[PDB]
């Protein structure tokens, strides 16, 4: 505590009351002079301190970019592979082996490194972070055996490393080394800490204050990364970094979000995201915390540099999902940690700018080789449509979704999200607006009446067939019955109603009408947007209030207006109902009611894009 | 989010515990000690700027409101930050007599002041009496009635102060302040419509802000918004106003809808404004569109309640 050193490189005289060596230091540092004058050991001695104060970011007095070099941060897995393949020279060879084993998911082998150096290694410096890391892949052995309860680790290789590190103490670790290490390196104490990250988490409440910090806490943030990355601890895959990350970088961004809108509020017209946040987010953040950062603040308004890495770094994360599911590959201790990464670094790549190849690549990683379990065809399909989002469609990413629904057909689906395969073709038909598909129109030439699956399928996917490819397919479904032609109109059977649709509504609507004394709202909805001109719909008014609400609102009592129809309604419906000058304000009354009545969200974005 | 509507439980505590508050206040500043004062003087103050949401007795009322008016420093809260807290105070409870009586006597403290007021937001004794005349509109301040009789004109600081307190006195104790004091420049005249002497603008009026105007624009090569708030109003009609635009922003916005650009509008003026201009905004149609627009990006990205609750009741 002699003196300050800040994480912008600068020192700052703090409690030594002799001599100050540190600004004797850099005044030699400026001056070739008065280094000469030294003696030549002590000029080589200041010579090697001089590089290790310009590399760890020590310029000079107060009154006077992030870049880690580890290839375990920058996802450089085949070159981590290339490393350990290799044949080491040194010890410290092994420790950074260990550590690209550790974090390539063979931790049996990282577990083996560890106690081979730590045999050979008796500074002792590599010695004591062994005996960390080690400890820490045990415990990382340990707690994945309780979560896969798959047999990644044999029984005997756990029974070993039980008895190996039964009774072991990391507190006593450090305080059994010689007293010459305890003295040179008390700085390395706080990594056989249960925790080491308290004072960071503690000095994050700044970020919180409503009255630079931001870029102090970035900073340190950077420092930790690079101290936890370069010195190869394994202490950096483990929850409380990842939590420690997470509660920073969310922080930083809620903060500049605030100063945005406060100066918005006061001035009326912040955080500057690079290729390490992004890698940051992507490695330590689940998609709820994505979520909740981009519900919380608008992402959209950050500007994303180094855009060039950031679209390298996800080709890499595409690549690296390729090899773990095109082959066999399939490491589950490295699969479990890392398609959390991928999918975070897919669902925030909307926000980058992506060139046309990488594109490609990121797509068809995600179509085609992406997990279902982790990212069923909803998932799939958002995240798509996503990145989707700062790039419009190519016509390479289009002919991507097209084999993708191809595939689809030839299998021919458990969505979580409730979106399916139908989705694509009409994000397809967003873009391009006349694709049509030649396999698709192949496969149709070839269907037959057996396969019912085949074409209940790719009856949702009509759009991307030919003429001869929808006649042909029109055939195998009949719409005898309203029940039938409720069911094409829900698949997409029919987009034009013909008379005889109009005849078969007209008698289901009589025949519920002489047994008075769902679909009736659906064909009210549809003769209000113009959907079927019979005209007659008005002798079936009196039943349910939708129906009436919407044939013909002029003589619709509203008090029978119930507020959660809107909710149900579409954004085409509730901007035709804005638009249409009748029952304009009424609906504006009511969603003025009821949030005033309370705040609901969902209310007051009804009344607010469309103004219903 | 809306305090105001959330209930507090043990009232009787929370008095007890703000009497308190009030009781250390009176007693250190009267020997104090320093080093407990920045420690304490921002819980005091949080206290009381929090008290407007918890009903307090008549008795802890009145001790409350004489610490925060007479021993709350002047360092910590402004004349203007003291009003704040003394009406911030009267939201839940109206101001009994009792009260009443007590900030009277800071006025009359206020004017043997200004024997020989400074104001971060603006706010001045003159707004005490303005709160003072919000209720029971029948009252007479005996004591500001006696300083206004003994007003010779050589003391113009105590005429021209006690001049802004016109409603507090009494027809014999404003006559001889109306014999000295008359609208003779253009804050004369705006504190003159703001206490409510004259009604109507007078044509010597509107040159007082014509020549006003023309003196800050030989200045260009605060109160510029209150004539772009009488013209948008029509309070205004000598319509020599449009040849003095490109002054302030807001100023433009009310002059001209149409030629003020709305990339400079600044979103918080809508909540300076009353009910009865933000209102006929709305229906002037010639500046709703941005308003709206405005009011829609706040909803999007603010998390203030004002906003919605200016669009909703008055559709700007």
């Amino acid at each position: 505590y002699d003196y300050h050193f800040e994480v912008n490189g600068t020192v700052v005289r703090h409690k030594n009351k002799g001599f100050g060596y540190m600004e004797r230091f850099f005044e030699l540092k400026e001056s070739c002079d008065e280094r000469s004058k030294l003696s030549k050991k002590q000029y080589e001695r200041f010579n090697a301190l001089f590089n290790f104060f310009e590399k760890n970011g020590v310029i000079c007095m107060a009154k006077d970019s992030i870049e880690i070099n580890s290839l375990a941060y920058h996802g450089k897995y085949d070159v981590m592979k290339k490393f350990i393949e290799e044949q080491s020279v040194s010890i410290e060879d092994d420790y950074k082996k260990a550590f690209f084993l550790a974090c390539l998911g063979r931790w049996e082998e990282s577990y083996d490194l560890y106690s081979n150096i730590i045999l050979n290694s008796i500074n002792g410096c590599v010695y004591y972070l062994s005996q960390i890391n080690r400890y820490r892949i045990y415990q990382s052995i340990t707690q994945a055996v309780t979560q896969f309860n798959y047999k990644p680790f044999t029984d005997e290789f756990l029974a070993r490393i039980e008895r190996e590190m039964t009774n072991f103490n990391i507190d006593d670790l450090f305080n059994g080394m010689p007293f010459e290490f305890q003295k040179k390196y008390k700085i390395l104490e706080f990594l056989s800490d249960n925790q080491f990250l308290y004072d960071d988490t503690v000095k994050l409440f700044e970020l919180t204050n409503k009255v630079s910090s931001d870029i102090v806490v970035l900073l340190r943030l950077y420092d930790n990364l690079r101290f936890l990355y370069e010195n190869c601890l394994w202490s950096v895959s483990f929850h409380e970094f990842h939590q420690y990350i997470r509660n920073s970088m969310s922080l930083l961004i809620e903060k500049a979000e605030y100063e945005r809108t406060r100066d918005i509020d006061e001035l009326g017209f912040g955080f500057f995201m690079e290729y390490y946040d992004f890698v940051n987010i992507s490695r330590h953040f689940k998609i709820d915390d994505i979520k909740n950062l981009e519900r919380s603040c608008s992402i959209d308004k950050i500007r994303f540099g180094e855009q060039e890495k950031i679209e390298e770094y996800l080709v890499g994360i595409a690549e690296e999902i390729t090899k773990q599911f095109s082959a066999n590959g399939m490491n589950v201790v490295f699969y479990t940690q890392f398609i959390s990464e991928a999918k975070a670094a897919l669902y925030f790549a909307k926000y980058v700018k992506l060139s046309e190849e990488g594109l490609g690549k990121i797509v068809k990683a995600l179509l085609f080789y992406f997990p279902e379990r982790d990212l069923d065809i909803g998932k799939r399909y958002v995240w798509l449509e996503r990145l989707t989002k700062c790039n419009e469609l190519p016509k390479s990413i289009i002919s991507i979704i097209d084999d993708f629904l191809v595939l689809q057909a030839e299998k021919h689906e458990v969505s979580s999200n409730g979106l399916y395969s139908r989705d694509y073709g009409a994000l397809i038909k967003h873009f391009e607006k006349n694709f049509i598909s030649k396999r698709l129109s192949e496969i149709t030439l070839c269907l037959t009446q057996d396969k019912q699956k085949q074409i209940d399928f790719l009856f949702k996917l009509l759009p991307l067939l030919s003429t001869n490819a929808k006649s042909h397919l029109l055939s195998f479904k009949s719409v005898e019955n309203i029940n039938d032609l409720m069911n094409g109109i829900r698949i997409g059977l029919i987009d034009e109603f013909t008379p005889e649709h109009e005849e078969l509504i007209i008698e289901y609507l009589e025949t519920r009408k002489v047994n008075y004394i769902d679909y009736m709202s659906t064909f009210g909805i549809w003769y209000f947007l113009e959907e079927i001109n019979n005209s007659k719909m008005e002798e079936f008014i009196g039943m349910d209030d939708q129906y009436d609400f919407f044939v013909d609102p002029e003589n619709f009592d509203y008090k029978k207006f119930i507020p959660s129809w809107l909710k149900n309604y579409n954004d085409k419906l509730l901007g035709k109902i804005a638009g249409n000058k009748h029952m304009k304000h009424h609906v504006i009354e009511v969603l003025k009611e009821r949030v005033k009545n309370s705040n609901d969200k969902r209310y007051l974005e009804i009344l607010m894009n469309y103004f219903i | 989010c809306s305090i105001d509507k959330i209930r507090f439980g043990e009232q009787e505590k929370i008095e007890e515990y703000l009497v308190g508050i009030a009781e250390e206040i009176t007693k250190q500043f009267s020997g104090m000690n320093v080093v407990f004062y920045t420690q304490f003087i921002s819980e005091a103050k949080a206290a009381l700027y929090f008290a407007k949401y918890v009903k307090l007795s008549e008795e802890g009322l009145g001790k409350i409101v004489k610490a925060l008016l007479f021993y709350f420093p002047e360092r910590d809260l402004d004349i203007g930050k003291r009003y704040v807290w003394l009406e911030r105070l009267t939201k839940c409870n109206e101001l009994p007599k009792s009260i009443i009586s007590i900030i009277d006597d800071f006025l009359v403290l206020q004017a043997e002041k200004h024997i020989d007021e400074v104001s971060s937001n603006g706010l001045y004794s003159r707004d005490y009496g303005a709160l003072i005349k919000h209720f029971e509109k029948n009252f007479i301040s005996k004591r500001l009635s006696e300083i206004t009789l003994c007003l010779t004109q050589d003391k113009q600081k105590q005429i021209d102060f006690l001049f802004k307190l016109l409603p507090l006195l009494s027809t014999n104790a404003k006559s001889h302040l109306l014999s000295f004091k008359s609208v003779e420049n253009i804050n004369d005249l705006m504190n003159g419509i703001r206490i409510g002497l004259i009604d109507e603008f007078t044509p010597e009026h509107e040159e007082l802000i014509i020549e006003y105007l023309e003196t800050r624009k030989v200045n260009y090569i605060d109160y510029m918004s209150t004539f772009g708030i009488w013209y948008f109003l029509e309070e205004i009609n000598n319509s020599k106003m449009e040849e003095f635009i490109g002054m302030d922003d807001q100023y433009d916005f009310f002059v001209d809808p149409e030629n003020f650009d709305y990339k400079k509008f600044i979103p918080s003026w809508l909540k300076n404004y009353n009910d009865k201009l933000l209102g006929k905004i709305a229906g002037n149609k010639h500046m709703k569109h941005h308003v709206i627009e405005v009011l829609k990006e706040r909803v999007k990205n603010s998390n203030d309640k004002r906003y919605l609750e200016i669009l909703m009741n008055y559709f700007i």
